[PDB]
DNA sequence: GGAGGGGGGTGCTCTTAAAGGGGCAGGTCGC
DNA sequence: GCGACCTGCCCCTTTAAGAGCACCCCCCTCC
């Protein structure tokens, strides 16, 4: 039932994203731009704000302590499947990423970001967040920084 | 070795025949706990008996054991009789540890209530009667050492009672891995050697601004190089070598419940759940009655 | 032996159309459609009222050591015990040699659940189908017996008797016995919160068996041909046959090393039924929860496609010569899988930690959305 | 109960059309048609070219006690010997209670051939039928289990564990085990010329059961109507259903007291086949000849009326839970029958002297025209 | 009958920050 | 003068959590 692939771009300014199908364009527009909403996490002290309704359900996982994912080898409990997937790399002993200058291999991009400091590369990076001038390379990284740090809360 | 399995076997035989006499009179036919249907009888020979039957008999043997003259045995000698019985079982192929195994938990409780009331006897002349059970009796009977997890736990408890002078379960629980500090001795006898010992600060006081604290006060463990098997340091090292890595460095407890099943090459022997107060009390009454512990208690208590 | 090459009927003067599996009415629910009723019957034949014996004024192990399998039955002489087990499975693989090996492994698996790594004697029940022609009987039965004896040899025991009877379907099985000291077997009644379950063999063998027999029926194949290619079915069938023809001697030996509390086998009733039976035995108040379900590659897709036939995600698919569900503490389990993968003796195999143990009411469940692990066909 | 009203489907709410024997296809030709092939299969099961191990410079008992049945496997502890047996008999009588009793008795009778008078454990294979209604399963199987367990009580043991399977035919059986000392079992190897064989049960059970199954269908009863009536079959059928449900504990105990050399059970293969198998493991070079056969009442004429389907006189006719073919000296044997006929405890039963042991070629044969002594039910 | 739209909920890949264990490097006391 | 011990700080790795897209599932639909 997979429809043929076509590419359509959100003509709205500030969103140059191109989507895999015309189907997804309606969902993108509605859930991102047109649907302007604000919610508050029910937790007494969270004080966070999420415009989508999907995000809150994920956020509820953070405040609770329900761990439904168990590693095959060490029987350790995780809150999300992808966290487990990253954990399994320890047991299989695989290091996918690799620095392109000194050939230094790591397991996660967080390690690589640390290594890039040795091979000083922020000089050629152009993007940066307005608050604390983080000096990122790409754009969505600034959004991730604004999410984890400089959080939007009440 | 002053340990006679023959005496224990003879006492068991006497009790077994005496009970068999009463078993038929009651006319209450109750089947034995074995596969084939037979009238419950206590085999005169210890070896050819089931675990349930042996446990039940040793339970009743505590209250119905009778001396050669027909008088009930003393609490100080029932323990010796049971040690002789266990030595008989060990030396005849049986692997049952009547004191430690879970199946024999009922037996220890009755033996415990028999032994708890014991007190050293003072003769009319005045001198205290020495106990009939000695340390070598336990060592030869394999109730001490590093043969099984329970035996190693009991050995550590016995050494702590002997040296650190712990004489009560409530006082004895204070011991913990953290507060039991290991310090290689500063002064070896000769540069070639390197003496090692274990210490514990059992002094109770305000301990304010260096008061009540001195090097010569806190209790200490020696080291026995003559026979490494009985050396307290070796057994303590073996104990820490088998307990789980997570337990070391916690202040809550020192004695861990032994794992149910262990093999010769099992890296870990003990769980992380400390032995309950009931078990510690059960296995502490059995180690106060011993003679050397009594002497150690008297010497420190006397001064 | 048929290990060198796949069993070819022509090589043994058998027609191409011949298939050993034709002598059994295979079904997705296994050799027992009303699993619940058979549980009641097995409880009925096991249960005995006289064994309580007023508790003998104490607490001692029962004759039915756990009330479900591998009765201990203490003897008179030397205080020893007689652990004895029985099991019977109809043919599920075309190869007669491998089928006999599978039957022997299934018979022995019950003992290895209790930690017993040695078998003094074993018996065999060989049943010859009525429909099988005389020319087939003298060509397949010798292979089955040779495979059974070879499996017994690898287990350190010998088949030294049995019985042979006529049957509409081939019935293959045996009985394993061992006389052991009280310290040579783990009685699976201990279990404490914080332990982690361990499995030694992947699930979904019945699905692989059923699919391989659907490659000749055009009506059934077209339903499932969409989701799985023939090569995947072939490799899955080979892996299941190799797994089902494997002994748990190493797992039983390691059980003692790593302080195992309880264990069982997954032969029949699926993973959930056996866990439920095991949970009731535990002295403490502990309930099992299973989060991971290792399955043979691509079998889960078929399992969900076929509908309410297997339900691996529900832990009800029956298995033959299954693995061991061992309850170990966390660090011991972490070490257990490492050693079984690369034993000192060699010839290791992977194992998985499929769940946890928590305080409950002596029950076992499976999380709503188990994390299906697709085990690759290694070598 | 033994004398209680026979299983009546109306009493237990089952429809009148119900018939326990309907779940299996009784074959009056034989218990297992390819017996000469199946005996070869069983010999292959029991054969071990490695057990000899250079014979170990001794005439000790082989790994198999006789190599035919009741294997005596030495154990590691205390020089004890493990003795096991197994049997699987499909239903042949219409009362579920007695069927479990007969299955237990048939399983046990192998041990009593070797003189073992005590049983330690007993399993049970209870196979329900696919072609069985849901209510029938719940109203039939419990009776069989209860009968088996009750028969275990009389045996002096207990039924602990077992297995249950689905099988187009109902299968009832079990495995009886005993760890016995060297001075508790009689090894069938020994024998001496001048002896007389003794049978503790009459022959012709198969004929009686088959003929009573023939009463319902009217197209078969006609050709045997002349020889016997329905009343005669009722008494013969009741007697057979009573003898084949009788344990041989008294026979086993008296085997020691009377210096029995060797003995065997007449189950399945027929008296001739079992005697021949017994003659194949005698240290001496002796042979058995049977000059007398105690056939059940009117069951000798019937076999003639059925041509060569039964063949009771030739000794090929199968039997289930048959007696013991004990070989005793002439002087001792005369007393053995006297003791068994009028036991002190009670429950008298008859035994006969059938044949003589004479020097030969280690094989058994029957005279041209054996005399038939008619045994009528006691009162 | 029907392929197309609307509404909803979800797994997966990517990204970042926070927590944490290990190890290098000080200051203090003892020999 | 040399060392042991406690503690502080940095390095690098692992866990935790948000963003958004591609996807499925269900339902409805008027042509
Ligand atoms: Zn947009
Ligand atoms: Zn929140
Ligand atoms: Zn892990
Ligand atoms: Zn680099
Ligand atoms: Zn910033």
């Amino acid at each position: 039932k997979k429809p043929p692939i076509q590419y359509v771009r959100c003509e709205m300014e500030g969103c140059g994203t191109v989507l895999a199908h015309p189907r997804y364009l309606q969902h993108h527009i509605k859930y991102q731009h047109l649907l302007k909403k604000k919610y508050v996490c029910p937790h007494p002290s969270c004080g966070r704000l999420f415009r989508l309704q999907k995000q809150l359900l994920r956020h509820a996982k953070h405040h609770t302590d329900q761990r439904d994912y168990i590693c095959e080898y060490c029987a350790r409990a995780f809150k999300s499947s992808h966290n487990l997937a990253v954990h399994r790399m320890i047991h299989t002993g695989e290091k996918p990423l690799q620095c392109e200058i000194c050939g230094f291999t790591c397991r996660q991009k967080a390690s690589l970001n640390w290594h890039m400091k040795k091979h000083d590369a922020d000089s050629f990076y152009q993007f940066s967040c307005n608050i604390c001038g983080k000096k990122f390379e790409k754009k969505d990284s600034v959004v991730a920084h604004k999410a984890k740090s400089h959080p939007e809360v009440l | 070795n002053s340990l006679k399995p023959e005496e224990g076997l003879e006492v068991w035989k006497n009790w077994a025949q005496t009970k068999n006499a009463e078993l038929e009179k009651d006319a209450q036919n109750r089947l034995a706990p074995i596969g084939r249907r037979q009238l419950l009888r206590f085999q005169e020979d210890l070896i050819s008996s089931a675990v349930a039957e042996l446990n039940y008999g040793l339970c009743l043997m505590t209250r119905e054991a009778r001396n050669g003259e027909g008088e009930p045995y003393d609490p100080d000698v029932l323990y010796y009789i049971f040690l002789c019985i266990q030595k008989y079982l060990f030396e005849n192929g049986r692997v049952d540890d009547i004191f430690s195994d879970l199946y024999y938990v009922r037996f220890t409780e009755w033996l415990h209530e028999v032994l708890k009331d014991v007190q050293p006897r003072v003769t009319p002349l005045g001198y205290v009667l020495p106990s009939h059970v000695t340390e070598e009796m336990l060592w030869e009977c394999k109730q001490l050492g590093a043969h099984s997890p329970s035996t190693l736990l009991t050995t550590l408890m016995f050494f702590n009672t002997k040296y650190f002078l712990l004489k009560t379960v409530d006082q004895h629980m204070k011991l913990a891995f953290s507060k039991v500090l290991r310090q290689t001795k500063k002064n070896p006898s000769n540069p070639k050697d390197k003496s090692t010992s274990i210490r514990y600060l059992k002094a109770l006081g305000i301990h304010q601004t260096g008061q009540k604290v001195t090097d010569d006060m806190y209790a200490e463990q020696t080291e026995n190089p003559e026979n490494p098997l009985r050396c307290p340091i070796k057994l303590y090292d073996f104990y820490l070598f088998k307990c789980p890595q997570s337990v070391k460095g916690r202040n809550d407890t020192f004695y861990l419940t032994p794992e149910p099943v262990v093999a010769p090459n099992s890296p870990i022997w003990y769980s992380v759940q400390p032995i309950s107060r009931e078990q510690m009390g059960q296995m502490l009454t059995r180690i106060l009655v011993i003679r050397e512990i009594q002497e150690a208690i008297a010497v420190a208590n006397a001064s | 032996m048929s290990t060198r090459e796949s069993f070819n009927p022509e090589s043994y003067e058998l027609d191409k159309s011949f298939r050993l599996t034709r002598f059994t009415e295979l079904k997705g629910t296994g050799c027992k459609v009303p699993q619940d009723v058979l549980q009641k019957l097995l409880e009925s034949l096991q249960e005995n009222h006289f064994q309580e014996d007023e508790q003998f004024l104490g607490a001692v192990m029962p004759r039915l050591g756990i009330g479900m399998d591998t009765c201990v039955i203490p003897l008179r002489h030397g205080g020893l015990s007689l652990v004895q087990t029985t099991d019977y499975i109809y043919p599920i693989v075309d190869d007669p040699y491998m089928m006999g090996r599978i039957a022997c492994a299934n018979v022995l698996s019950d003992l290895y659940a209790m930690g017993v790594t040695e078998c003094d004697n074993m018996l065999m029940l060989l049943g010859v189908s009525n429909k099988m022609t005389d020319r087939e009987r003298d060509k397949v039965m010798p292979l089955i017996i040779q495979g059974f004896k070879d499996a017994a040899e690898e287990a350190g025991t010998s088949v030294t008797g049995g019985q042979t009877v006529l049957n509409p379907w081939i019935v293959l099985g045996g009985v394993a016995t061992t006389v052991c000291q009280p310290n040579e077997f783990i009685m699976p009644d201990n279990a404490v919160p914080g332990d982690v379950l361990v499995l030694t063999k992947p699930l979904g063998t019945q699905v692989a068996v059923a699919v391989h027999q659907w490659l000749d029926i055009p009506e059934k194949w077209n339903k499932i041909k969409l989701v799985v290619t023939q090569e995947d079915v072939e490799l899955a069938y080979q892996e299941a046959m190799m797994n089902m023809a494997r002994l748990n001697r190493t797992a039983a030996g390691l059980m003692h090393t790593f302080n195992a509390h309880a264990a069982t086998d997954i032969t029949g009733f699926g993973i959930l039924g056996h866990a439920q039976n095991l949970a009731k035995q535990q002295r403490n108040e502990v309930s099992f929860v299973i989060h991971n379900l290792p399955v043979l590659a691509k079998m889960a897709a078929v399992s969900k496609a076929c509908g309410n036939m297997f339900g691996l995600m529900h832990g009800t698919c029956p298995e033959t010569s299954g693995g061991l569900l061992i309850c170990l503490p966390r660090e011991q389990a972490a070490r257990f899988c490492a050693e079984i993968k690369s034993p000192k003796y060699g010839e290791g195999h992977q194992a998985w930690i499929i769940g946890i143990v928590e305080k409950g009411n002596r029950t076992a469940r499976i999380i709503d959305k188990p994390r299906i692990i697709e085990v690759a066909p290694q070598v």
